[PDB]
């Protein structure tokens, strides 16, 4: 699963 | 005024009321001033927990619609589809106000290289949002838009934020999510990280103390999802 | 239909929307029928999610107000209050909304032993919720409705079911609570619960193959507020 | 903190 920003 | 909804809106952070959150928060961008920075990071949390919520219940109803289109489940599938769209209706929803507020109040307002870059940014966000659950035509103009932003975000982000500065990181960190999921690029992706990564390593001395850490959080996610992509 | 009711609560579950979960079992538990464990159990879980996010909130809220209270923060209390008087509303309007369905629907239609116990001693709890946050003469009647409610679901367990039922012993944790936190007697509060607890020590095998964990679990709470209060 | 029924 991707990550994206805080 | 202004001191007094920042306040609810903290305090509607604590209680985990993230809809009140928002409201407090559209009142002082509707201000057509200059946020400071706790006030674009409380608008930021704020809409992120409301969609964020919502994405997790779309990707939840998704995977149980692909489990039942895989067992021939016709009659749940009516329900569960009927359910997406109704939460559909509401990402839609959400992603077009903060849309309205970043294009009518925060962009025009905006006079910094960190804000202009924070909001276009933004904005190349809740168009992702929206491609993530959008077909066809709806989703080659919500990438088309979003494209458009994470452009105008970079460009300003090249010419004003060092390459370590967690606004610019998280651009290339969105960025490179935005070719991976929507434009379907691993390609472009994995390039933009990498280079994005790259260019911080080479000028660390430009970290800052404020946000040091927020810096290294992104470098890891950066490197994280390289890692999940090779 | 009702199984279709029964899908939706259950997508709404898996979704984390459970105001739409209520929403559907709302409408099964207006059917004036008997509800199956499943049935009863999802209803009971969609308004325990409901308002458990209230009084989280009002929890917080209220400690945000003390704190304030003892640091002399008047502008700040203002808005505390006001913002704590809003989840009251939402509170007693959640509230006010099982209790209708109880007294108009569920009550009336149960026709077990374990249907009964369970919904008093839901009207129990829903009436000493509005008693946490109630003052003055509210608070008195909220306190006698829920002490009349546990009495009644107290008498039928008794009765009919054994005393390891996890029905039984969460009646007894949560009537328990109610002597501690609302009617400030400690001493009444873990004289039930110490009882409640020795009872099922004393008849271990009447335990159930369909509740056994329950009934530990509940057993574990039960030691661990007496823990607490001794 | 006290704990009641789940």
């Amino acid at each position: 699963r991707q990550r994206s920003a805080p | 005024d202004r001191e007094d909804l920042v306040y609810q809106a903290k305090l509607a952070e604590q209680a985990e009321r993230y809809d009140e959150m928002v409201e407090s928060m559209k009142k002082v961008a509707g201000m057509d001033v200059e946020l400071t920075v706790e006030e674009r990071n409380l608008l930021s949390v704020a809409y992120k927990n409301v969609i964020g919520a919502r994405r997790a219940s779309w990707r939840i109803i998704s995977s149980i619609e692909q489990k039942e289109e895989n067992k021939g489940g016709e009659d749940k599938l009516k329900m569960i589809r009927e359910y997406r769209q109704m939460v559909e209706t509401e990402l839609k929803l959400i992603c077009c106000d903060i849309l309205d507020v970043l294009d009518k109040h925060l962009i025009p307002a905006a006079n910094t290289g960190e804000s202009k870059v924070f909001y276009y940014k933004m904005k190349g966000d809740y168009h992702r949002y929206l491609a993530e659950f959008a077909t066809g035509n709806d989703r080659k103009e919500a990438a088309e838009n979003s494209l458009v932003a994470y452009k105008a975000a970079s460009d300003i982000a090249m010419t004003e934020l060092p390459p370590t500065h967690p606004i610019r990181l998280g651009l290339a960190l969105n960025f490179s999510v935005f070719y991976y999921e929507i434009l379907n690029s691993p390609d472009r992706a994995c390039r933009l990280a990498k280079a994005a990564f790259d260019d911080a390593i080479a000028e660390l001395d430009t970290l800052s103390e404020e946000s040091y850490k927020d810096s290294t959080l992104i470098m890891q996610l950066l490197r994280d999802n390289l890692t999940l992509w090779t």
